[PDB]
């Protein structure tokens, strides 16, 4: 058949790309230092480095590491040091939060003291990253839409750490630090006040997130289909436009009736993809809060369906039957 | 939790707002779609009488590098092409239109191309970015098979030339075309293909978009060093347009 | 569930864990079912035992009277034995009072 | 006839493909929605013995039967092929959201401000983290992550009725009870 | 269509419990009461649960059911033993869940 344009033919190196540079001078910072990866070039670049290297950058590496030690060390001392348990048990193990009777006053150490600290810990290196993030893009003189899509998923990390538990009253309320466990905390919450489906901001969650992935599957589709007329260099086709954007466009307006630019389809991307976290927060925070039962919720507001037949085995077969006997 | 009126509580606000905010976003995000292509016309060439629910948007500037000054959306259609050899089939709307003379050398249908500026692309040091791999310093294949030697396919099964050169993108590390060399009996001088119309094999290049009496016949490059944005798509139309007309029975039904 | 074999939508319609219009037949015999487990536990299984039994039957810490719960009878079966009667030739352990051989 | 129109849907993307001169990339990606809809409508009630383990046509009534069917194998967050869908689900999310955004802050400067090039944005993600995939790379990396996603999703359904009956925690006993632990 | 079901595998479903087979081997027919039947009491040395029974019942109580149900082959032989001050409070249990908890 016809090149499909999934994995590269042959493979050219030559010398490795520095980065650009202004006025800021980014090199004073950039460390020296690059690899070639054959492996990842079939797909992909093949260069691998170099790295900035800032106060930002650095606080939050120590930070994170930090948290990570603390959660581990707590999780093999709950195991009496024995590293072949340490191992058989991970999965299973975890860093819990306090008591709900301590409120939001300070717990002892055995009893939520080190989830606080790490908590903090994480706090600030999360903050940090973004802070690096939005002054990297700040020095490249570009816009700050990274920041800003990062800052909505930081939005729902808070609303489910901090701001819901002090709302409540109680740091009992945050999440675990845990594989197993933290899955248990989500169907947990889901059973505790009522069902998370009747949730109408849980639903518009799930709408933009299956948006979004049903989006990325067209584009990615779409911009491999035109690539035979350069479709892949996407900013050159915004500031002159081509015959690749000429036939992308008139595919799907042909197909459903409308279409986009090759500018426009990626603001349509930026949105479905941020509103997920922010819908979910809000309908995290309200949770508890104002609504404490979401099925009777929808009861009152007359959209939860009602059903005629009956319930239990009986009324549809017999145990004998079952068995066969 | 108590309600203001009935069962309205906090809940439903947020849902109504929600639900303007998103009417709002909506609106926008379909307004700035429509910088280019529009006003619409019907198959006669007139402004048609319907033009939409959404009125068109106001209009945007950008600043563009090396020099090359300023652009204007929406604006007039300055890609347009002028004389085109095609024909109608119906005396109203909705119908195709049939191509007068050749397709494939008047650039209609599968075979169009835009009207691009005629200048190359250049990277981030105002140098062009495409370059052949004889003038480029210190690159070579690491990976894969190297197809420069090995002899050209055409789609029905004619070798037509041998494959004499490539031509890479120096800021992205990456191969574009492929520079042939054709045999006098199949017409004179070089050719480019784009890389994404070839398959390299171990003793050979296949391409099977086009036939052996087609490869005389593609547009050539104005100098032997760089290719500009028309040049591109000009050629890259034309390797496109085989795919449809290069055979009677590729374009009748397949059943 | 793993004592009786069976998953959560039986005794349950799992939309509404709550109502009791929206729960099968199976699930007021559980009901039944915790409160005889609770009285066996506490009035006769546990009383003793905690007189007779010798130390090792007591258990890794607390040194604890053994007990029982649904999977002692079920055994991993939706009834015991799967329904087989048991009572009908036994008239001896039916009643507190003198056996009824009728 | 849901079923006769989604294939009659994807034929007619490949006829419009062919008449465009494009590949067939779209109606291809298509085929996979496809295939999670029959296999949740045609292969699992097949293979379970009854039409009747399909899921309801309502708005509101169809995410009653995705609750009840989660909770018939009490714990479905344990099953391994749900945590795979789910992982490529979210990094799908991810990634849509860091390409967009690249692509607009390349092309919307501050003001004031000339546009930029593939160059700048090569630079911005080495920078960031010290790796760039490339303007074409990305597209290939999304366009597998959202059919894996796909692919993922239906292979966890497929399982859960036919293959396996217990509880979904039952089936990581195999880890618990290796003969290299103690 | 709301999804409450429970799946089994075939072949599960047609192997019974294993234990069914070894209670029918070991049970018996009760003997319906004669007038004036000489009772356990007055043969032996027992306790008064099992005291007021007929002898044939003794029999077929005592060795034919409790000795091969637990497997304790000199159970109730001993009366200072804590296995037999356990199956005495046992008895009674046992009537007492068949009576009071139907
Ligand atoms: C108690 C509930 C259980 C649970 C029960 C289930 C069950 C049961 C299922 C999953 C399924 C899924 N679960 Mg789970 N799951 C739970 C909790 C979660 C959580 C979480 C806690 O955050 C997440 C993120 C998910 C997410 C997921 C995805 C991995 C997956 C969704 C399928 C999909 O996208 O296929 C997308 C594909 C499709 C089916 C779309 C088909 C589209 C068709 C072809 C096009 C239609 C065109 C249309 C008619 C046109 C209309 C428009 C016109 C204008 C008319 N689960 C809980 C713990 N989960 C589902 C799955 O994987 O099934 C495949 C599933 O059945
Ligand atoms: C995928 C795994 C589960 C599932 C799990 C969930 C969960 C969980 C949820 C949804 C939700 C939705 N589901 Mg469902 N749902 C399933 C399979 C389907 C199928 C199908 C394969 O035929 C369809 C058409 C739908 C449709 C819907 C929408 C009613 C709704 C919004 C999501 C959406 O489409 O946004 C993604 C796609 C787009 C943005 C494209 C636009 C498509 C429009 C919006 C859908 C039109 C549907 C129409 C009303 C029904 C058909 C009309 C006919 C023409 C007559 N579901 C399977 C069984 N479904 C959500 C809901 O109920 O919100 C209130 C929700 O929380
Ligand atoms: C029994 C389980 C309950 C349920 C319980 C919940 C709960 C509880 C929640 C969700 C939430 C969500 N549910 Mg639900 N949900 C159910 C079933 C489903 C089904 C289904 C059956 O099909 C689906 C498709 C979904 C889908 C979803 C998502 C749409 C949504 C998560 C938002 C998001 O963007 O996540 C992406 C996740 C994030 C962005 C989290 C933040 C991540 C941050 C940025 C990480 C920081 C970096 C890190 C600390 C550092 C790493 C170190 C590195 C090594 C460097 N639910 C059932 C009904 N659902 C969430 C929500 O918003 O609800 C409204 C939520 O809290
Ligand atoms: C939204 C509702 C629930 C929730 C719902 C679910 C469900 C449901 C699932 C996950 C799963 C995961 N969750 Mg969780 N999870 C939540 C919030 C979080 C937060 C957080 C906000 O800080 C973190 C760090 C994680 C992270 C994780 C990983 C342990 C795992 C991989 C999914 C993933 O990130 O793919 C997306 C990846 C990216 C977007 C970026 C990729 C970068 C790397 C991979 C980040 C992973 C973090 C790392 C693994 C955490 C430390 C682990 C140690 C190194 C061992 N969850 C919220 C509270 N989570 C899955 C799981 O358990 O699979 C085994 C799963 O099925
Ligand atoms: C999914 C997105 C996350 C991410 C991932 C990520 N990090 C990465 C990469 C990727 C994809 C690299 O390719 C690059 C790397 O070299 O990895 C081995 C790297 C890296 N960026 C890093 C920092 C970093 N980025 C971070 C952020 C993030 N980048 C995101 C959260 C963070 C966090 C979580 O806060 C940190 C700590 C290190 C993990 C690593 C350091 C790379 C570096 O210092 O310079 C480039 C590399 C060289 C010095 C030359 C080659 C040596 C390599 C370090 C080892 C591999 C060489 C081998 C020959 C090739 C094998 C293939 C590789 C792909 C493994
Ligand atoms: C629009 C919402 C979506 C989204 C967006 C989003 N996420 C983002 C961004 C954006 C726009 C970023 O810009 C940022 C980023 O850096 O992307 C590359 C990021 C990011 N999203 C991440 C995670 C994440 N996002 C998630 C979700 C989502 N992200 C949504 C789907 C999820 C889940 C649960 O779905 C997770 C788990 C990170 C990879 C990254 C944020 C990095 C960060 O804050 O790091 C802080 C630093 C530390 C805690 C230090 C950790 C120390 C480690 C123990 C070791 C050092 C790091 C090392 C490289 C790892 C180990 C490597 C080994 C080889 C040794
Ligand atoms: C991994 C693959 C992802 C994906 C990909 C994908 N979808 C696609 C495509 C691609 C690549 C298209 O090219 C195609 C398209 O044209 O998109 C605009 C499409 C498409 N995917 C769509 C929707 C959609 N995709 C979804 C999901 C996904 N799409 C996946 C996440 C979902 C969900 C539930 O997550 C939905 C709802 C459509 C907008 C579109 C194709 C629909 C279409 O035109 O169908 C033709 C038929 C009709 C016009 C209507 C038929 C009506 C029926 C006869 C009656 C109703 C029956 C139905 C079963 C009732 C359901 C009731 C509900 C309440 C349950
Ligand atoms: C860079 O590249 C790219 C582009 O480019 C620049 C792009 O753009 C895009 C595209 C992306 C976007 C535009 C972003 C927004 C997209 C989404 C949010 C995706 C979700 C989409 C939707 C919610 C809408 C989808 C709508 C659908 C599926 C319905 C449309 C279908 C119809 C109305 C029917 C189709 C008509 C048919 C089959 C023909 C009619 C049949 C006949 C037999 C004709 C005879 C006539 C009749 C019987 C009567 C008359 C019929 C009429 C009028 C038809 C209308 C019907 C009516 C009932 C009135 C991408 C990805 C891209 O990467
Ligand atoms: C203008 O274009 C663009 C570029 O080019 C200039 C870019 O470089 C980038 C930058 C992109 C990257 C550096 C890569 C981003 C990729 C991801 C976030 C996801 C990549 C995939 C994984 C990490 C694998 C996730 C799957 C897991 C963990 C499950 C295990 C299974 C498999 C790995 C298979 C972007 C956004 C871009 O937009
Ligand atoms: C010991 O062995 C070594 C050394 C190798 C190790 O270090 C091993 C380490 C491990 C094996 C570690 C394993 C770690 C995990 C498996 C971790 C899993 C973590 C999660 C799933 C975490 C989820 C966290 C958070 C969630 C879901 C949501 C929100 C959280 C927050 C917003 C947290 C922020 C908290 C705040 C702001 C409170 C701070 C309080 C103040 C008073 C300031
Ligand atoms: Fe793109």
């Amino acid at each position: 058949p016809e090149y499909q344009n999934i994995f590269t033919q042959v493979q050219v190196q030559g010398p490795a790309e520095l980065g650009v540079d202004n006025e800021n001078n980014l090199t004073e910072e950039r460390t020296t230092g690059t690899g070639f990866s054959q492996l990842i070039g079939w797909i992909g670049n093949a260069q691998l480095g170099p790295i900035y290297l800032g106060w930002f950058g650095i606080i939050s590496l120590v930070t994170g590491t930090l948290w990570f030690n603390i959660v581990g060390f707590n999780m093999l001392s709950q195991v009496g040091y024995s590293i072949p348990e340490f191992i058989r048990q991970l999965f299973w193990l975890a860093l819990e939060p306090p008591s709900p009777e301590y409120g939001l006053r300070m717990p002892p150490l055995d009893d939520g003291g080190w989830f606080i600290i790490a908590s903090f810990f994480l706090l600030v290196s999360v903050i940090s990253w973004w802070l690096r993030t939005y002054q990297l893009a700040e020095m490249h003189k570009m816009g700050k839409h990274v920041a800003w899509a990062f800052a909505a998923a930081i939005w729902l990390f808070l609303v489910l750490g901090l701001f819901r538990p002090i709302l409540m009253g109680s740091w009992s309320e945050a999440v675990p630090y845990g594989i197993f466990p933290h899955l248990d905390w989500t169907t947990a919450f889901s059973i505790r006040y009522g069902n998370l489906y009747y949730n109408p901001f849980h639903a518009l969650s799930i709408v933009f997130l299956y948006g979004s992935v049903l989006l990325f599957a067209m584009h990615g589709a779409t911009i491999l289909a035109v690539t035979r007329f350069g479709g892949d260099r996407e900013l050159e086709q915004i500031y002159d436009r081509g015959t690749a954007s000429e036939r992308a466009g008139l595919f799907w307006r042909w197909t459903m009736g409308f279409n986009a630019t090759m500018e426009g389809i990626h603001r349509w991307a930026w949105w479905f993809a941020v509103l997920t976290p922010i819908t979910g927060g809000i309908g995290i925070l309200l949770t508890g809060t104002v609504v404490d039962n979401w099925f009777l919720w929808a009861v009152e507001h007359n959209f939860a369906p009602d059903y005629t037949q009956d319930y239990g085995y009986e009324a549809y077969t017999t145990y004998d039957g079952f068995l066969g006997r | 939790e108590e309600t203001f009126f009935g069962n309205f509580d906090l809940a439903s606000l947020s849902l109504w707002l929600f639900y303007g905010f998103f009417a709002l976003l909506i609106y926008y995000l379909q307004t700035e779609n429509m910088r280019e292509g529009y006003p619409l016309e019907d198959e006669d060439g007139n402004t048609a009488a319907n033009q939409g629910p959404f009125p068109l948007p106001k209009e945007k500037t950008f600043k563009l590098q090396h020099g090359r000054g300023e652009l204007t959306l929406p604006g007039e259609d300055v890609q347009r092409r002028d004389n085109l050899a095609l024909r109608k089939t119906a005396h109203g709307n909705g119908f195709p239109m049939e191509p007068t003379g050749d397709p494939m050398l008047d650039g209609v249908g599968p075979a169009s191309w835009s009207k691009r500026r005629d200048v190359p692309e250049l990277d981030a040091h105002g140098h062009p970015k495409i370059v052949p791999m004889s003038a480029a310093e210190g690159f070579g294949v690491s990976a894969g098979t190297d197809p420069r030697g090995l002899p050209v396919m055409a789609g029905d099964g004619e070798i037509v030339g041998l494959v004499s050169d490539m031509w890479i993108d120096e800021a992205e590390q990456l191969v574009r075309y492929l520079e042939l060399e054709l045999d006098p009996e199949w017409g004179d001088g070089k050719r480019l293909v784009q890389r994404q119309m070839v398959r390299i094999k171990s003793d050979r290049v296949k391409v099977r978009s086009i036939y052996g009496k087609h490869f005389k016949n593609v547009p050539k490059t104005k100098s032997p060093n760089q290719v500009t944005l028309l040049e591109e798509d000009k050629i890259m139309a034309y390797y496109a347009g085989g795919t449809l007309y290069a055979d009677e029975s590729r374009l009748e039904p397949q059943l | 569930s793993n004592s009786l074999g069976r998953n959560c939508v039986f005794c349950h319609n799992s939309r509404a864990f709550y109502d009791p219009a929206q729960h099968t037949p199976q699930w007021a015999t559980a009901m039944l079912g915790i409160s005889m487990v609770q009285e066996l536990n506490n009035e006769w299984i546990v009383p003793i035992g905690e007189a007779h039994l010798p130390p090792e039957r007591l258990g890794p810490v607390y040194n604890d009277v053994p007990k029982l719960a649904c999977k002692t009878c079920h055994k991993g079966y939706q009834q015991p034995l799967q329904g087989l009667n048991v009572v009908a030739d036994w008239p001896e352990l039916a009643t507190t009072e003198g056996p009824f051989y009728d | 006839c849901a079923i006769g129109a989604f294939v009659s849907w994807a034929l007619r993307e490949v006829e419009i493909c062919r008449k465009l001169g494009m590949g067939y990339h779209v109606p291809f990606a298509f085929s996979v929605a496809i295939f999670a809809y029959v296999t949740l409508v045609v292969f699992r009630p097949l293979l379970m013995g009854a039409w009747g383990h399909g899921f309801p046509y309502g708005i509101w009534s169809h995410l009653d039967w995705v609750s009840n069917t989660g909770y018939a194998y009490l714990h479905f967050h344990y099953n391994p092929a749900h945590m795979l869908a789910v992982t490529f689900f979210f990094t799908t999310t991810l990634a849509l959201a860091l390409h967009g955004a690249l692509v607009l802050s390349a092309a919307n400067p501050p003001k004031g401000e000339e546009v930029k090039g593939p160059d700048n944005e090569d630079t911005f993600f080495r920078d960031f983290i010290g790796y760039s995939i490339g303007t074409l790379g990305i597209h290939r990396v999304g366009l597998l992550l959202a059919l894996n996603a796909g692919f993922w999703s239906a292979v966890c359904i497929i399982i859960s009725g036919p293959v396996w009956t217990k509880g979904w925690p039952e089936w990581w006993n195999w880890w618990l009870e290796m003969p290299i632990w103690p | 269509g709301t999804g409450m079901s429970v799946p089994e595998f075939v072949s599960d479903l047609d192997t019974p419990d294993p234990t069914i087979e070894v209670f029918l081997a070991s049970t018996s027919d009760p003997v319906i009461p004669e007038e004036g039947a000489q009772t356990a009491g007055e043969a032996y040395e027992n306790v008064d649960p099992v005291l007021a029974d007929l002898t044939v019942e003794n029999y077929d109580r005592l060795l034919a059911a409790m000795r091969s149900w637990t497997g304790i082959p000199d159970l109730l032989e001993d009366p200072d033993h804590y296995q037999s001050k356990v199956a005495i409070n046992m008895i009674q249990m046992n009537q007492t869940i068949n009576e009071e908890w139907a």
